[PDB]
């Protein structure tokens, strides 16, 4: 419900946790239609390891079409983005324009983001998203070099 | 906007309205933060301190200092004469200081870690204040962390309670870093903020908050069980509670508590936590200090 | 080093709140230079009338002459528009801010304090809440006491630099400059070699870090700008 959202959303593990006693339903939507694992405190892998571990479904995307790798991705929250995967969380789940959680985190700059995905996901490398760009073009396009040139010394 | 910003959770609500997490729909829907208020209108029309408050955070948004969180914008909601709903969108970082700092691994944070986002954090505090703005509420959770390692100041203006354990009582955590002067209910001007950097900068080596009162007599005499009691000359005058209501107070090696502080540190740090307002170093020298190089 | 600093990010900030006298027979269309020039000294009355500090009436012009910047404002309104600026500039600026009432009187009580009120929330709502600026009457102080090295007469030409900065203001042309500028310029115009140790223009130039030919041009010309101001109706 709503209050479950509300204590991911501030990152409140305390809070969270008492809610998740009570046999709630982990991957109901809030008003704004966003469960508590696509709205939770990012920067907490903690939040969504309960979660993850109540049931909460990794993949699900929201009206604007994302999921929570892909904001984690994006934010470049590594070890969140880690224990994602580390429940079954899908490496090439797209957005709604055909990313992948790499374009994102190649789009933004995060190196030990793109450094772990190239090198320890099945994450589909020479994926193009709906403009027919790939991760490397991304940060080719935005001036990551630094991201640009590892993701070429590897692919 | 209204249509360009989309909420998907509520995180909560305190002194500025309520706040939101969003996406900004016209960045790729990456997330944002919202403040939103219900302003009241008077026979004066706009009030003063509603108007005051977003022109100084439009203002000081205009010099971008990359340690103070981001404005990106204000939106306006005419209801009817008596009410306006006012909207302040900010650039979001899902991490705090806390949500790191009780994350890392068992040994703690760098030692260089440290010092990198002690000197950030006091980058942005001596901008805020060589604009003439205090902060009056720096606490670990008004500090983001981005992963990158960058510290942003924030002031959501949302409070925490914590219950302690065996004494069935709870305080606002923002006290634990609250300076004395504040508590004595003297001064409150700009050194106030030192005084909590010192806090901070304690906590980032302890993981755990130094100064953990259960009411304001009591963090006072917490404080003075470390620092040690002032003398006559840096005791306010004319306030509620004089030196003497505080039996003597030794002075202990801060190091006792700010475990595996060093030299440099622990002079740096002893000169935030100073007792006598006047006497406590600025957020400008304690950024020339020796312990940045 | 707390002052020099401040100094030195000012200036980048600055040029986000220049103005433009162009804006008139163009964009305007219904308002000419000169009805701002009457606005503006009506304007100034109010002001150093009712008793308010100088830096209302600075901002109070800055924020009619943004505006101006992106709003066509009509013949009718164009003085409810510089009301409206005059109780945000004060509510900004003044221990004392003007009131509705007060404000309605002296428009010889040609607008509502409705419509006063209703021309807030649009100034508010077009300037989208960004109602502060640099102005030249919060540089003239720092200036001012590098020429006048000690503190000892401070206050006599900084209240004095800043009264001319306002004259100059109500003259649209002015706003097309910056706040050190404006700000430099009017004290290199009142300022007596006196006061100060030891030229004054070269030194005020050395500051700002602009050529001295820059600011004898700003000089010269807010000059002029002074000179046509006069209260008479």
């Amino acid at each position: 419900g709503n209050e479950l959202a509300s204590a991911a959303a501030r990152g409140d593990l305390e809070q969270l946790t008492s809610l998740l006693q009570n046999n709630v339903n982990v991957n109901a939507q809030n008003g704004f239609g966003r469960t508590a694992l696509q709205v939770m405190k990012l920067g907490n892998p903690e939040i969504a390891r309960r979660l993850l571990l109540r049931g909460a479904n990794p993949d699900l995307k929201d009206r604007t079409g994302f999921a929570v790798i892909h904001d984690a991705a994006r934010a470049g929250f590594l070890d969140t983005l880690q224990t994602l995967l580390e429940f079954q969380a899908d490496v090439n789940i797209e957005d709604n324009e055909g990313n992948l959680p790499l374009h994102l985190a190649a789009k933004e700059g995060h190196l030990r983001v793109v450094e772990f995905l190239v090198k320890h996901t099945a994450s589909n490398v020479g994926h193009r998203n709906h403009k027919g760009d790939t991760a490397c073009d991304l940060a080719r396009l935005y001036g990551r070099n630094e991201v640009v040139s590892l993701m070429q010394a590897n692919g | 906007a209204d249509q360009q910003y989309e909420c998907v959770a509520e995180i909560g609500e305190g002194a500025y309205g309520k706040v939101f997490k969003a996406r900004d729909l016209k960045n790729g829907g990456r997330f944002v933060a919202l403040k939103r208020v219900r302003v009241q209108t008077g026979e004066e029309g706009m009030p003063l301190s509603t108007i005051r408050e977003v022109a100084v955070l439009r203002h000081l948004e205009t010099f971008e200092h990359p340690n103070v969180v981001r404005l990106f914008d204000v939106c306006t909601v005419s209801r009817t004469d008596r009410e306006t709903k006012l909207t302040l969108v900010f650039e979001h970082v899902d991490q705090d200081l806390t949500t790191y700092l009780d994350k890392v691994p068992e040994p703690g944070v760098p030692t260089e870690t440290i010092k990198d986002m002690m000197f950030q954090l006091l980058r942005g505090l001596d901008f805020l204040h060589s604009h003439r703005v205090v902060h009056r509420d720096l606490k670990p959770q008004n500090i983001l962390v981005t992963s990158s390692g960058q510290i942003k100041l924030a002031d959501f203006g949302l409070a925490r309670i914590y219950s302690f354990q065996m004494a069935l009582t709870s305080v606002v955590v923002t006290l634990w870093y609250r300076a004395p002067e504040v508590l004595l209910q003297s001064s409150y001007a700009t050194p106030v903020d030192l005084w909590s950097v010192g806090c901070i900068f304690a906590e980032m080596f302890r993981r755990k908050p130094l100064f953990r009162g259960s009411s304001d007599v009591d963090q006072l005499g917490k404080i003075l069980d470390v620092i040690g009691l002032p003398g006559e000359e840096d005791w306010p005058r004319d306030v509620a509670l004089p030196r003497q209501a505080f039996h003597s107070k030794s002075a202990q090696p801060i190091e006792k508590f700010v475990t595996d502080i060093d030299e440099l540190g622990k002079d740096l740090l002893l000169k935030c936590l100073t007792f006598n307002p006047a006497k406590r170093i600025s957020a400008y020298s304690a950024l020339s200090h020796p312990y940045f190089q | 080093l707390c002052e020099d600093r401040i100094f030195y990010n000012i200036l980048e900030i600055e040029p986000r709140f220049l103005t433009s006298d162009s804006v008139f027979g163009t964009f305007q269309q219904s308002l000419t230079s000169h009805m701002r020039k009457l606005l503006g000294t009506w304007m100034f009355s109010v002001c150093q009338e009712y008793n308010l500090e100088p830096n209302v009436v600075a901002l109070a012009l800055n924020l009619l002459d943004r505006l101006l910047l992106i709003k066509q404002v009509s013949k009718e309104h164009f003085q409810k528009t510089g009301s409206a600026c005059l109780l945000v500039a004060s509510k900004l600026r003044s221990l004392t801010p003007i009131s509705t009432s007060s404000l309605c009187y002296a428009a010889a009580d040609s607008f509502s304090r409705q419509e006063l009120i209703d021309q807030e929330k649009e100034l508010l709502e077009k300037l989208a809440w960004r109602t502060e600026a640099v102005l030249a009457t919060d540089v003239t102080s720092f200036l001012l006491l590098k020429l006048v090295g000690g503190s000892q007469h401070l206050d006599f030409w900084h209240h004095e630099v800043n009264t001319l900065i306002t004259k100059a203001l109500v003259d649209p042309l002015t706003g097309s400059l910056p706040a050190s500028i404006i700000s430099a310029a009017g004290c290199a115009l009142l300022v007596p070699a006196n006061v100060i140790p030891q030229g004054v223009v070269p030194q005020l130039a050395s500051i700002l870090g602009c050529d001295v030919s820059v600011l004898q041009a700003a000089v010269e010309q807010i000059l002029t700008s002074v000179s046509d101001f006069d209260l008479r109706i």
